[PDB]
């Protein structure tokens, strides 16, 4: 029907500009996501800069661990909560395997919500409001208080974000966290001068912190991009749709006005 | 008006589509629009009634989720919906079935699915028995026994 | 020789540049930096942050906290939470937050917040007495 053929092409031209709109945003914020990289890029590898050059390597005998997810509270983005539910799905099986007692910590709405069903039993906190703003530090404070103040000491964790590696390209990656008696006992931190379990622990606390920040300044870069091109690939979706309507449209317009003039025509020959 | 005056002579009609012809599927009927006056509870039983039921009820979710799987993308989907699409897709693959008169085109063997395998296959299915066979394990084949073989001959 | 990457969450003031000495306020007390320094990890108390330059001139900045590593291969990381230049503050409101820390610890009794009343005042101490 030609009425419910424009109908259904309006609705999809609203949602079609509507994509067009969102992926126009997510650009904008692409920029501001890319600048405020470099900085956070520098600060968060000098941080872990020392647990690279020292090489430790944490302890492969204890069980306590502790999995931290970063991710947002907006869908649209594309692969991305899929793709880190997917490596932490993957890794709280590994681990398991070797009966190491895991717990689950999820930045991000969307992570939490996805992993929650199967992995619920397996979850200290998750956190929210992450992705309506550029994270900034003291986010990232606010989660390692969190985390500390929690009454489970990690022997092991590791955080999980999205590596931003180019606009079109991003690698769900896995940076360690060590505790203080992997970093203390450590044989190479001999070599490490005026040295106790004071400085060790303000020190590894505040690398904790310092990584949770680099992990959410990348995740918050790759998501936007994501949406960027998600939203793309929408639109373009949704303009062959509307091509396809189009030819439907023109070919119901013509049997209309054929069927009228058959209409005319026959109550005119009848006399 | 020759077909739509002819609905109201039949007591059960069988709506071949052109739109699942082009996925594939044989027989090409239409699951949403073929319809019986026996499809009661009280003649083929509570059993297959409600089996019918809900496979018409999942292939009409999946046919209303449509639009958003194609223009919105798969994975911005609900959990739950996610499993509906999958499910459904998985029906419509076991609903096909080769035919003995088929076989000199296509060479697969035709086959004769009794009532009972039928129900209990879309039983089943719908119970999510199924979820970790690839939806590819169920087109063209005959009773759901021949399925999960297929499944297993996939690796 | 000296290696130096001094960061700020959100600001990069120096970078694999090479300095002579860096002076820090290290929660276990001051100490200088120049090359080959012993290998060590420290983290900060609020105090100024001296970077003295090939050429001699010196760039004071101050940190409220973070962290100090100097390596093996001479290479030093200083990342600081908050980076100020020394310009961007004033003794009026650093001395005024001053006293009201010491009313509110004269006035507090419970050992938590009693602590944090008296971290708040160590900070602003150092803050006055690191201006002017």
């Amino acid at each position: 029907t030609l009425k419910d053929i424009t109908r259904r092409l309006k609705s999809i031209k609203n949602i079609q500009k509507i994509t067009k709109s969102m992926k126009m945003v997510a650009a904008a914020k692409y920029a501001r996501a890319e600048r405020e990289l470099k900085p956070a890029r520098i600060y968060g590898l000098g941080s872990l800069a020392l647990y690279e050059k020292a090489d430790i390597k944490g302890p492969e005998d204890k069980k306590k661990h502790l999995l931290i997810g970063v991710s947002s509270d907006r869908g649209l983005c594309g692969a991305i909560h899929s793709s880190i539910a997917k490596q932490m799905k993957s890794e709280v099986a590994t681990l398991t395997a070797a009966g190491k007692e895991v717990m689950l910590v999820g930045i991000g709405d969307k992570i939490r919500g996805i992993l929650y069903r199967t992995h619920s039993d397996q979850f200290l906190v998750a956190f929210k409001e992450v992705g309506r703003k550029p994270p900034t530090f003291g986010d990232a404070s606010v989660i390692a208080l969190e985390l500390l103040n929690s009454g489970y000491e990690f022997d092991e964790g590791s955080i999980i974000f999205n590596k931003f590696r180019s606009v079109i390209s991003y690698k769900t990656e896995e940076k360690p966290i060590f505790s203080l008696n992997t970093v203390a006992s450590a044989d190479s931190m001999s070599i490490y001068d005026d040295i106790d379990a004071d400085v060790l622990q303000n020190y590894q606390e505040y690398n904790l912190a310092n990584i949770i920040y680099y992990s959410l300044k990348e995740s918050t870069t790759s998501e936007q991009s994501a949406r960027m091109t998600a939203m793309d690939n929408a639109s373009k979706n949704a303009s062959e749709m509307i091509d396809k309507l189009t030819l439907t449209f023109n070919r119901t317009r013509q049997a209309v006005i054929t069927k009228e003039l058959i209409e005319i025509i026959s109550g005119a020959a009848a006399l | 008006p020759a077909p739509a005056t002819t609905f109201a002579h039949l007591d059960a009609t069988t709506v071949l589509s052109r739109a699942i012809a082009e996925l594939g599927i044989y027989p090409a009927v239409d699951p949403l629009d073929s319809t019986s006056r026996i499809m009661d509870p009280n003649i083929v039983g509570s059993e297959h009634y409600d089996v019918a039921r809900g496979v018409q009820k999942i292939l009409q979710d999946y046919k209303s989720l449509q639009d958003i799987i194609a223009i919105l993308g798969m994975d911005e989907l609900s959990e739950e919906d996610k499993l509906t699409v999958s499910r459904a897709r998985k029906i419509q693959r076991f609903l096909s079935q080769p035919f003995q008169v088929a076989e000199v085109f296509t060479g697969h063997m035709g086959k004769l699915v009794p009532l009972k395998e039928t129900i209990k296959g879309f039983q089943q299915i719908l119970a999510g028995e199924y979820d970790h066979l690839p939806e590819q394990a169920f087109y063209m084949v005959g009773p759901i026994e021949e399925a999960v073989a297929k499944a297993d001959k996939l690796a | 020789q000296m290696s130096f990457t001094f960061a700020s969450p959100t600001q990069v003031f120096f970078n694999g540049a090479n300095v002579r000495q860096v002076d820090v306020p290290t929660l276990t007390g001051a100490f200088g930096i120049l090359a080959a320094h012993v290998p060590t990890l420290q983290v900060l108390r609020p105090g100024l942050v001296v970077v003295h330059a090939e050429d001699g001139t010196t760039s004071k900045y101050f940190v409220s906290s973070g962290s100090i590593a100097v390596n093996a291969d001479s290479s030093v990381q200083l990342l600081a939470e908050e980076a100020v230049t020394l310009d961007m503050l004033d003794l009026g409101a650093a001395k005024a937050n001053l006293e009201k820390a010491q009313a509110e610890l004269v006035g507090t009794a419970d050992e938590a917040t009693r602590a944090e009343i008296q971290i708040r005042i160590e900070a602003n101490e150092a803050l006055v007495k690191a201006l002017e």
